[PDB]
C-alpha cells in the first residue's frame, strides 16, 4: 500500500496550519472537559451497567461466602 | 479450623513509598534471629558478607562469623575439620537435614526464613502477628500434644512454641526487650533479609517518578505539536454543479 | 531412514535409563497412628499409608455403592481394613490430595 | 519490665466493638462448656474479638517501640 | 470559479504572536522555534541519562 | 520504512491501536532481562532455585533485571488482552490471516510464559508444571504415554525442568519470527480504524504521527513496568512460589497466575475431566471462530449498541470469570462459576450473532 | 411501533451524528466494492466526502452540530440497486459453476 | 548539570525523608 495508489479522490479541499502557527492546547479545559463530559455520557450506558451487575454479583458473593461459614448467618 | 483471622497493617516505618527500612532496627532484629530463632530456623541464603554496610561495621561482621565454626576440607589427609566462620560463609543451618529437623520438632518443619516475609500472605504483618498472638485455645477447641494455639496460623494449631517473650534477649544498646519490641525488630530484619534491594528499589523509584515528571509532559507536547496540524485542519467539498 | 532418525530423537525425549531403575518400598506400620495419613516419596510420587478409625472403616462401608462415578466396594480395595494404601495422585490433573 | 502490648491491648478492649465481641465469647463459653458431648468450639467469637482488638492495637502498638 | 475560494479563518488556533495580520511573523519565528527546540533538547538529554 | 516512514495509517486510529507496539516492546523486554538471567541461571533441580535468590541477592542489579522479567510477563498480558479486546469490538479479525496468526501468538505466549515460571522450582512452578503438562492426559489412548514422553520419566523431574529451559529459551525467538508474518499480513490490507470504514480516503503517513504516539505509549508502558518493579515486585505474583518445590504436597490455597484465571475457572466449573479440558481448549481457540461468526452489515461495534452492551457484558463475565478462579471451590463460588463460564460461550456463539442479525434488520438491510 | 424503535436504533447507532448515512457504514466484501465501483459519478464522489468528514470528526472525537445529522427519514439507500444486481449476477456463474 | 545534580538532589530528598534511618546515618556509632 502506497500513496498514489491508495483509492479515486475527487473535488476535495483541505486547509492546514504550520504547528509554528498555532497554539498545540487550544481550548483545553474550556472545551476539552465539555467533550469529555459528552462522550463518557455517550457511553456510560453501554458500558456501566454490565460492571455495576459484577459489582453487585462480587459483593453478594463475597458476604454470601463469609455468612456462610459462620454460626449464625 | 477453617476460619480465617488475617493480620492487620502495621504501620511499618518502611510501608511507605519512598520509606526505607529503620537500619538499627534490622541490626536489632539480627541479634533475635541469632540468639533465638537459629536454633530451630535456618536462613541458607543469607551471609555474614551480607551484613556488612547494613547492620554491621565489616570488624563487627567478621566478629560475627568468628563466633561460630564451620565445617571446611577436606585438607591433605582428605579428611574434613573445623574453623572459626568467615564473611563469606552463610548462616549456619541448625540441622543437617528436614528429616532432622522434623525429629527435634515433634514432627514439625520450621521453614527456612531467608523469604518467610515473601513467601507469606500478610509479610511482617502476618509474621509479627503469628509472634504475638499465641493465646490459650478457645473453649471447646483440643489440641493434640506438641501443638499450640495461634489464632493468626492458618487451621489455628502451630507446631512452634511461642519463641519470645519479655527479656528472651539483651539488645546491645540497651532497648528494652519487650515481647513487642523483639518482634518488631526481628520482622523488620526478616524484610531485610527477604528483600535486601529494598531501599535501593524506592531510591530508584523516587529518581524514576522525578524523571518521568519531566519527559511525559514534554514528549506529549510533542506529540500536540505534531497532531497540530490535522487537529485544526478544515475540509471543503467543491463538486462541480 | 527418517523413519528411524525420528524416532531415535523422540525417543530421546523418553524416560532415560537411569529413571526406569524402580524397586519396591518397606513400610514400618506401628511407625503409623491411628487417624494420621503418612505420606513417602515412591517410584517418584507420594505413596500415601493411612492408619483408619472403626468410625471411617464404617463410614467407608456405608457407601451406596452404584451411585460412584468409579464404583467398587471399600473391601476391593484394602486387604485389612485399617490400613488404606494409595498412590496420592489426584487422578484429574496429578495434584496431591489433602 | 511491661510490654506496651499489654498496656495497649487493654485500652483498646475498652472499645465498645470489643466488649460486644468479648461478651459473645463468654456467652459461647458459658453454652460450650456446659457440655460433656459438643462439637462447637469457641474460636469463631474468639477471632471476632481478637479482629476488633487487634485493628487498634495495630493504630498506636508502634508509638511505644524503639 | 476558484477564486471564490478564501482560506478559512484560523484565528482560534493561532498563537498570540501571530494574530494580527498586519505585522510580520518573522519577528517571533524565532522564539517559537527555539521553545521547541528547547523541549525536543530535553527530551533527548533525559531519554539518554 | 515498509514497516515505518512512509506506511499509509489511519488519519483516526485511537490508543487501543497502540497495543501492537506495546507488545513489540514487551517482547523485546522479556528477551533483554531474559537473556540476561540465563546468563547466571541453571536448571538443575538441585540449583534452580538456589541459582535465583542468587540472581537477585548477589548478581549485580540482578533483582531489577528479574522483577522486571516477572512484571514484564505481567504486561505482556494486560497488553494481549487490550490487544485482542479491541480487535473484537472493531472487527479487525476480518483480516483473517492476521486474526489467526494473532491466536497462535497467543496460545504461544501463553505456553512460553507458563514453562518460564516452572524455572525458580517454586511450588507454583512443580504443580503449574504438573497440572497444565496433564492436561494432555485428557487424550483418548494416548494420553497418558505424551505426558510422560514430555515429562521425561514417570512424573515432574529433572528431565523436566532442563527442557523446559530450552523450550523457554528458544519458543521467545520463535514468538518474534510469527510477530513478524503477523505484520506482513496486516501491511497487505492496513489497519482497520474506530468507524470500521475503509480509510483509504483519508490516510496519513506513519511517521511522525504515529511514530510519536508509539513513543509517547512506549513511555507509559514503561512508567506502569517500573512502578511494579520499583514499588511493588510482588503485587502481582504469589507468595506460594517464594517456598522451594516439594513434590509430597500441593499448597491448599494453590491458584494459577492471575492472567491465567479466567480459563481456570473455566475449566473448574466442569466437574468432568475431558469436558473441563475441552472447554478450556475452547475458551481460546473460540477466537478463531469469531470471524465465522460475524452476522453485522457493518465490520465495528462502534455503530451498534446491542452488540456493544454484549462486548461489555462479555467483558465483566471475564472479570468475574477472573474474581471466582481466585476464590475457593465453594457455596456460592462455584455456581457463580457455572453460571459465568455458560454466559461465556452464550455471549460469543449465540448471543452476538444474533443481536448481529437483530441490529441488521433494524436498519432495513 | 417497530418503527418507533427503528428511530430510535438509528439515533443510539450514531453514525448520523457523523453525517454518514446507512450505506456509507456497510462492512465491504468484494460483492460492495464491486456495486461501489459500479456508482455514478456524483454518488461516488458525494460518498467519499461524507466518509472523510466522519473519519476527520471521529479523530478528533467529536460530531455534527445536532442539525446536520442525517436523519433517519431521510436516509435512503443509494447502494442497493446496484449491490442487489452484483450478488444476483455472481449466484447466477454459481449456478452455472453447479452443472 | 543533570546526572550529577539529578542524582545528587534526589539522593539528598531520599536520605532527607529516611533521616536517621540508613547506615551511613547510624554508621559513626559503630566506626580510623
Ligand atoms: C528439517 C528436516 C529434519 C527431518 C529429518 C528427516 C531425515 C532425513 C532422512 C535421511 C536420508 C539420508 C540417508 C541415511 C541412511 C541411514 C540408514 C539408517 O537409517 O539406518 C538405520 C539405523 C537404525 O539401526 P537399528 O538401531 O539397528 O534399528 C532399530 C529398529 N528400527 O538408524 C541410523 O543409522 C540413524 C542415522 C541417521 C543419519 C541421518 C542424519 C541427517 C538428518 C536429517 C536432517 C537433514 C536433512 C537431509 C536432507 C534429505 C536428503 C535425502
Ligand atoms: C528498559 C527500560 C526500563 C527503564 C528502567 C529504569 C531503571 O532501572 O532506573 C534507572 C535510573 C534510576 O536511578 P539510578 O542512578 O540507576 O539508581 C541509583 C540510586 N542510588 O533512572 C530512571 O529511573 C530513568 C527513568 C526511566
Ligand atoms: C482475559 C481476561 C482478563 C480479565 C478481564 C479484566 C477486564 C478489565 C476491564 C478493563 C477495561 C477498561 C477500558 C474501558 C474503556 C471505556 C470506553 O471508553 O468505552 C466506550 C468506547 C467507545 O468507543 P467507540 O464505540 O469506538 O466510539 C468513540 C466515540 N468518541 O469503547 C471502546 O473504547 C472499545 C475498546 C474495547 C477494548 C477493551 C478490551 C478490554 C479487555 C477484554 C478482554 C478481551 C477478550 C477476549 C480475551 C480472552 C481470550
Ligand atoms: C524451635 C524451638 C523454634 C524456635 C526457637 C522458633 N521457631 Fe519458628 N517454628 C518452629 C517450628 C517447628 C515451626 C513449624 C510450625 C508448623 O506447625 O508448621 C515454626 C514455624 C515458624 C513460622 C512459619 C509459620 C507459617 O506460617 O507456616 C514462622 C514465620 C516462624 N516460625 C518464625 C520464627 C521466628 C522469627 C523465630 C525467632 C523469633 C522462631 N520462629 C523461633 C520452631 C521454632
Ligand atoms: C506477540 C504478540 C503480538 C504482537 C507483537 C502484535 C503486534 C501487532 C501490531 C504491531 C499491530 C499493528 C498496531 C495495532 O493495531 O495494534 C497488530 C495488529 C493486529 N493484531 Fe496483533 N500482535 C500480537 C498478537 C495478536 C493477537 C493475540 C491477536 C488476536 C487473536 C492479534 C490481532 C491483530 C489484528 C486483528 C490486528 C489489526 C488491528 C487493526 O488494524 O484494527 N494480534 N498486531
Ligand atoms: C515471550 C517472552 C517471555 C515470557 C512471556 C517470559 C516469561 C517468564 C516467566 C513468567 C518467568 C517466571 C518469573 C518468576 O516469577 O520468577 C520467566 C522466567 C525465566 N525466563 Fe522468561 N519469559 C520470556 C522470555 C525469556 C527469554 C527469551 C529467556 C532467555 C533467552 C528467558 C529466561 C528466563 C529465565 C532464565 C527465567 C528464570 C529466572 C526467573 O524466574 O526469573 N525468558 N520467564
Ligand atoms: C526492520 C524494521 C522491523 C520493525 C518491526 C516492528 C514494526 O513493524 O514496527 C512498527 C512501528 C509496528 N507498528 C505498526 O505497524 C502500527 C500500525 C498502526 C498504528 C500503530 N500505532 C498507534 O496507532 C502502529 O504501531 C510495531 O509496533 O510492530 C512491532 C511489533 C515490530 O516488531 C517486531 O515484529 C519484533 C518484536 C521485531
Ligand atoms: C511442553 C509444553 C506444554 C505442555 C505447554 C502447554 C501449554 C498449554 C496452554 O498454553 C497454550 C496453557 C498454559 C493455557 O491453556 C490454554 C493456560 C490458560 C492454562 C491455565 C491453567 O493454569 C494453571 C496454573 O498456571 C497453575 O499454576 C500454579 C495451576 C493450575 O491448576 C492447579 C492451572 C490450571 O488448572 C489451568 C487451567
Ligand atoms: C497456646 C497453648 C496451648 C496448649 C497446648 C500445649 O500442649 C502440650 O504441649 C507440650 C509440648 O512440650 C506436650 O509435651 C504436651 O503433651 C501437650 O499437652
Ligand atoms: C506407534 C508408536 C511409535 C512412537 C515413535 C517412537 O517409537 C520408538 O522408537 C525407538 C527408536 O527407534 C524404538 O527403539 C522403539 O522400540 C519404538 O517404540
Ligand atoms: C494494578 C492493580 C491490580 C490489583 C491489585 C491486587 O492484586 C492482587 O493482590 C493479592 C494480595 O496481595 C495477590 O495475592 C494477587 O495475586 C494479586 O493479583
Ligand atoms: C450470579 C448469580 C449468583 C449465583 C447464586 C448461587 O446461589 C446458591 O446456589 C446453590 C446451588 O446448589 C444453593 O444450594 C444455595 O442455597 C444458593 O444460595
Ligand atoms: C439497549 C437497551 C434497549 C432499551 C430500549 C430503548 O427504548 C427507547 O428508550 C428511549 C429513552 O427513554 C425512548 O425515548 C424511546 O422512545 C424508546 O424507544
Ligand atoms: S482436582 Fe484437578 S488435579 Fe486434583
Amino acid at each position: 500500500r502506497q500513496f498514489g495508489h491508495l483509492t479515486r479522490v475527487r473535488h476535495v479541499i483541505t486547509y492546514s496550519l504550520s504547528p509554528f502557527e498555532q497554539r498545540a492546547f487550544p481550548h483545553y479545559f474550556s472545551k476539552g472537559i465539555p467533550n469529555v463530559l459528552r462522550r463518557t455520557r455517550a457511553c456510560i450506558l453501554r458500558v456501566a451497567p454490565p460492571f455495576v451487575a459484577f459489582y453487585l454479583v462480587y459483593t453478594w458473593g463475597t458476604q454470601e461466602f463469609e455468612k456462610s461459614k459462620r454460626k449464625n448467618p | 479450623s477453617d476460619l480465617e483471622l488475617h493480620p492487620p497493617s502495621y504501620p511499618w516505618s518502611h510501608r511507605g513509598l519512598l520509606s526505607s527500612l529503620d537500619h538499627t532496627s534490622i541490626r536489632r532484629g539480627f541479634q533475635v534471629y541469632k540468639q533465638v530463632c537459629s536454633s530451630c530456623h535456618s536462613m541458607d541464603y543469607v551471609a555474614y558478607r551480607h551484613l556488612v554496610g547494613v547492620c554491621y561495621t565489616e570488624d563487627e561482621a567478621k566478629a560475627l562469623a568468628e563466633e561460630v565454626e564451620v565445617q571446611d576440607g577436606p585438607n591433605e589427609d582428605g579428611e574434613m575439620f573445623m574453623r572459626p566462620g568467615k564473611l563469606s560463609d552463610y548462616f549456619p543451618k541448625p540441622y543437617p537435614n528436614p528429616e532432622a529437623a522434623r525429629a527435634a520438632n515433634n514432627g514439625a518443619l520450621p521453614p527456612d526464613l531467608s523469604y518467610i516475609v515473601r513467601a507469606r500472605h500478610g509479610g511482617e504483618d502476618y509474621v509479627f502477628s503469628l509472634l504475638t498472638g499465641y493465646c490459650e485455645p478457645p473453649t471447646g477447641v483440643s489440641l493434640r500434644e506438641g501443638l499450640y494455639f495461634n489464632p493468626y496460623f492458618p487451621g489455628q494449631a502451630i507446631g512452634m512454641a511461642p519463641p519470645i517473650y519479655n527479656e528472651v534477649l539483651e539488645f546491645d544498646d540497651g532497648t528494652p526487650a519487650t515481647m513487642s519490641q523483639v518482634a518488631k525488630d526481628v520482622c523488620t530484619f526478616l524484610r531485610w533479609a527477604a528483600e535486601p534491594e529494598h531501599d535501593h528499589r524506592k531510591r530508584m523509584g523516587l529518581k524514576m517518578l522525578l524523571m518521568m515528571g519531566l519527559l511525559l509532559p514534554l514528549v506529549y507536547a510533542m506529540k500536540r505539536h505534531k497532531w497540530s496540524v490535522l487537529k485544526s485542519r478544515k475540509l471543503a467539498y467543491r463538486p462541480p454543479k | 531412514a527418517a523413519k528411524n532418525v525420528v524416532s531415535q530423537f523422540v525417543s530421546s525425549m523418553s524416560a532415560s535409563a537411569d529413571v526406569l531403575a524402580m524397586s519396591k518400598i518397606e513400610i514400618k506400620l506401628s511407625d503409623i497412628p491411628e487417624g494420621k495419613n503418612m505420606a513417602f516419596k515412591w517410584r517418584g510420587k507420594p505413596l500415601f499409608v493411612r492408619h483408619r478409625t472403626k468410625k471411617e472403616i464404617d463410614q467407608e462401608a456405608a457407601v451406596e455403592v452404584s451411585q460412584l462415578r468409579d464404583p467398587q466396594h471399600d473391601l476391593e480395595r484394602v486387604k485389612k481394613p485399617e490400613w488404606v494404601i494409595l498412590i496420592g495422585v489426584c487422578t484429574h490433573l496429578g495434584c496431591v490430595p489433602i | 519490665l511491661v510490654d506496651p502490648l499489654t498496656t495497649v491491648r487493654e485500652q483498646c478492649e475498652q472499645l465498645e466493638k470489643c466488649v460486644k465481641a468479648r461478651e459473645r465469647l463468654e456467652l459461647c463459653d458459658e453454652r460450650v462448656s456446659s457440655r460433656s458431648q459438643t462439637e462447637e468450639d469457641c474460636t469463631e467469637e474468639l477471632l471476632d474479638f481478637l479482629h476488633a482488638r487487634d485493628h487498634c492495637v495495630a493504630h498506636k502498638l508502634f508509638n511505644s517501640l524503639k | 470559479s476558484h477564486t471564490d475560494i478564501k482560506v478559512p479563518d484560523f484565528s482560534d488556533y493561532r498563537r498570540p504572536e501571530v494574530l494580527d495580520s498586519t505585522k510580520s511573523s518573522k519577528e517571533s519565528s524565532e522564539a517559537r522555534k527555539g521553545f521547541s527546540y528547547l523541549v525536543t533538547a530535553t527530551t533527548t538529554v533525559g531519554v539518554a541519562y | 520504512n515498509n514497516a515505518f516512514i512512509d506506511l499509509p495509517a489511519p488519519s483516526n486510529i485511537s490508543s487501543w491501536w497502540n497495543f501492537g507496539s506495546l507488545l513489540g516492546i514487551c517482547l523485546i523486554l522479556q528477551i533483554l532481562t531474559g537473556l540476561f538471567l540465563a546468563m547466571h541461571y541453571t536448571s538443575d533441580t538441585t540449583t534452580a532455585f538456589s541459582s535465583v535468590t542468587h540472581i537477585c541477592r548477589d548478581v549485580n542489579y540482578g533483582w531489577i533485571i528479574r522483577y522486571m522479567h516477572a512484571n514484564g510477563a505481567s504486561m505482556f498480558f494486560i497488553c494481549l488482552y487490550m490487544h485482542v479486546g479491541r480487535g473484537l469490538y472493531y472487527g479487525s479479525y476480518t483480516f483473517l490471516e492476521t486474526w489467526n496468526i494473532g491466536v497462535i501468538l497467543l496460545l504461544t505466549v501463553m505456553a512460553t510464559a507458563f514453562m518460564g515460571y516452572v524455572l525458580p522450582w517454586g511450588q507454583m512452578s512443580f504443580w503449574g508444571a504438573t497440572v497444565i503438562t496433564n492436561l494432555l492426559s485428557a487424550i483418548p489412548y494416548i494420553g497418558t504415554n505424551l505426558v510422560e514422553w514430555i515429562w521425561g520419566g514417570f512424573s515432574v523431574d529433572k528431565a523436566t525442568l532442563t527442557r523446559f529451559f530450552a523450550f523457554h529459551f528458544i519458543l521467545p525467538f520463535i514468538i518474534m519470527a510469527i510477530a513478524m508474518v503477523h505484520l506482513l499480513f496486516l501491511h497487505e490490507t492496513g489497519s482497520n480504524n474506530p468507524t470500521g470504514i475503509s480509510s483509504d480516503v483519508d490516510k496519513i503517513p506513519f511517521h511522525p504521527y504515529y511514530t510519536i504516539k508509539d513513543i509517547l505509549g512506549a513511555l507509559l508502558l514503561i512508567l506502569a513496568l517500573m512502578l511494579l518493579v520499583l514499588f511493588a515486585p510482588d503485587l502481582l505474583g504469589d507468595p506460594d512460589n517464594y517456598t522451594p518445590a516439594n513434590p509430597l504436597n500441593t499448597p491448599p490455597h494453590i491458584k494459577p497466575e492471575w492472567y491465567f484465571l479466567f480459563a481456570y475457572a473455566i475449566l473448574r466449573s466442569i466437574p468432568n475431566k475431558l469436558g473441563g479440558v475441552l472447554a478450556l481448549a475452547f475458551s481460546i481457540l473460540i477466537l478463531a471462530l469469531i470471524p465465522l461468526l460475524h452476522t453485522s452489515k457493518q465490520r465495528s461495534m462502534m455503530f451498534r449498541p446491542l452488540s456493544q452492551c454484549l462486548f461489555w457484558a462479555l467483558v465483566a463475565d471475564l472479570l468475574t470469570l477472573t474474581w471466582i478462579g481466585g476464590q475457593p471451590v465453594e457455596h456460592p463460588y462455584i455456581t457463580i462459576g457455572q453460571l459465568a463460564s455458560v454466559l461465556y460461550f452464550l455471549l460469543i456463539l449465540v448471543l452476538m450473532p444474533t443481536a448481529g442479525t437483530i441490529e441488521n434488520k433494524l436498519l432495513k438491510w | 411501533w417497530l418503527e418507533g424503535i427503528r428511530k430510535w436504533y438509528y439515533n443510539a447507532a450514531g453514525f448520523n451524528k457523523l453525517g454518514l448515512m446507512r450505506d456509507d457504514t456497510i462492512h465491504e466484501n468484494d460483492d460492495v466494492k464491486e456495486a461501489i465501483r459500479r456508482l455514478p459519478e456524483n454518488l461516488y464522489d458525494d460518498r467519499v466526502f461524507r466518509i472523510k468528514r466522519a473519519l476527520d470528526l471521529s479523530m478528533r472525537q467529536q460530531i455534527l452540530p445536532k442539525e446536520q445529522w442525517t436523519k433517519y427519514e431521510e436516509d435512503k439507500s443509494y447502494l442497493e440497486p446496484y449491490l442487489k444486481e452484483v450478488i444476483r449476477e455472481r449466484k447466477e456463474r454459481e449456478e452455472w459453476a453447479k452443472k | 548539570f543533570f546526572e550529577r545534580a539529578f542524582d545528587q538532589g534526589a539522593d539528598a530528598i531520599y536520605e532527607h525523608i529516611n533521616e536517621g534511618k540508613l547506615w551511613k546515618h547510624i554508621k559513626h556509632k559503630y566506626e580510623k
